[PDB]
């Protein structure tokens, strides 16, 4: 018997570098 | 023009020089697209890292941080170009200013900075970034700020080819767990999320959160009101339910299983995806975590996914069913058949997907081996749904997995 990791994009991640305006 | 603006930032002129550097964060901030690969190059790089040892003038600091956290903000290549300009060491300076929009702006260079990847990170960390940025963390500090700090945490957290060293999430799970109680929603999702990406790194990252106690804060967000924050704590919990039975379990005794009723029926297909997917990391553990999943009701909304539910959701559900056949007692077995598991089970058999139609055999055959005397009662049913056609049909396969185990089911 075991478990499993996601096989999915996650798309909705936060961003990783942000440009201040 | 850029070369005016250049050669002004060096002045001995208080004003044309921070007129030049203005001028210069007014070019990386106000379009679409800014003009970074022509200021890498123009040479401004060394002028304004050293405008940041001004501190004589705070807003020529602010400004020349400004500028050089917008360059950060590009490539690997541009804000590489940042760090080798010899920047982080004095932005880690600029964090014990007692002006506070240039102790922030330094925090978000570095956030860029540390968020380039795993080796750059690790450079912020080795010069000490962490306590100083979580010392920021108070009852007074204003929200934008305190925003601006939880997403540079994030950074920290989120890469994983190595991820943060042992004594940095040690230091960061503290600040979470103060975090995490935080009404800001921004903040929230922001917290939740690290916890995400601390999860995601293996079972002693999983057991160092499980450590810091914040586990049961955690599994209530999967009803909070901003669906931001639920799809993150479904993923903070759905990782921490990779590990071990004793690791899963502590998420089941803050009642998880409670909050999921919301989530399988939620109208976006991702919500039910990430959701059968919890329960198939469920329903893969000991007797007492299966049971615990049948007797919260929730086997007849997972089939009703399987049935009529997006190929994503569908995918998962399949799984759950078969890990449930695999490590589930007789009378568990039994309960899914009673429930009419069969048909919308053997209707995967015909997908294009490999995988998925491997899983579906597997939980076929175990089903049927299980049953022992009333074997031939289940095969009945698998018949009368058309699911020995189909195992017929699934001979012909590419795949030899696939045909191996339909020629094996067929005559066994």
């Amino acid at each position: 018997r075991r478990k499993r990791k996601r096989e999915w994009d996650d798309d909705d991640d936060p961003p990783k570098k942000r440009r201040r305006l | 023009s850029l070369e005016a603006i250049v050669q002004n930032a060096s002045s001995d002129n208080q004003g044309i020089q921070l007129s030049a550097v203005q001028a210069a964060r007014k070019l990386l901030s106000s379009d679409r697209n800014p003009p970074i690969d022509d200021l890498i190059k123009s040479g401004i790089l060394p002028i304004l890292v050293h405008c940041l040892e001004r501190d004589d003038n705070p807003s020529l600091q602010f400004e020349a941080a400004w500028a050089l956290t917008n360059i950060a903000s590009g490539t690997s290549e541009q804000t590489q170009a940042v760090v080798q300009s010899n920047a982080v060491p004095l932005f880690l300076r600029l964090l014990h200013s007692p002006h506070q929009n240039v102790c922030e702006q330094a925090v978000w260079a570095l956030g860029n900075i540390i968020g380039d990847g795993p080796q750059c990170r690790d450079y912020v960390i080795s010069l000490g970034v962490v306590k100083p940025l979580l010392s920021f963390i108070s009852p007074s500090i204003p929200i934008t700020f305190l925003r601006n700090v939880t997403w540079v945490m994030v950074n920290l957290c989120r890469h994983k080819d190595p991820p943060p060293p042992m004594e940095t999430i040690q230091e960061i799970l503290p600040a979470l767990c103060v975090l995490i109680h935080h009404t800001d929603v921004n903040i929230l999702v922001d917290t939740v999320w690290a916890l995400s990406y601390l999860t995601d790194a293996g079972n002693e990252q999983i057991q160092m959160v499980i450590d810091s106690g914040i586990v049961p804060h955690l599994v209530p967000l999967l009803s909070h009101q901003e669906v931001k924050v639920q799809t993150a704590a479904l993923r903070a919990v759905g990782n921490i339910v990779t590990g071990t039975d004793e690791q899963t379990q502590v998420v089941l005794n803050c009642d998880a299983l409670s909050h999921f009723p919301a989530l399988l029926t939620h109208p976006k297909e991702k919500i039910n995806k990430e959701a059968v997917w919890f329960l198939s990391n469920i329903t893969a553990g000991n007797q007492q975590q299966v049971q615990a999943v049948i007797d919260a009701n929730l086997v007849p909304m997972i089939i009703h996914l399987l049935d009529k539910g997006d190929f994503g959701t569908q995918k998962e559900a399949a799984w759950a069913i078969s890990n449930l056949t695999i490590s589930g007692r007789k009378d568990q077995v039994a309960y899914l058949i009673q429930q009419n598991v069969i048909p919308p089970f053997c209707n995967l058999l015909t997908v294009k997907d490999a995988q998925v139609v491997q899983v579906v055999l597997d939980g076929l055959s175990n089903i049927l081996k299980m049953a022992e005397d009333e074997a031939e009662t289940i095969g009945n049913l698998i018949e009368e749904c058309g699911g020995l056609e189909k195992i017929e049909q699934l001979q012909n396969h590419e795949n030899e997995d696939i045909y191996k185990l339909a020629y094996e089911i067929i005559d066994q």
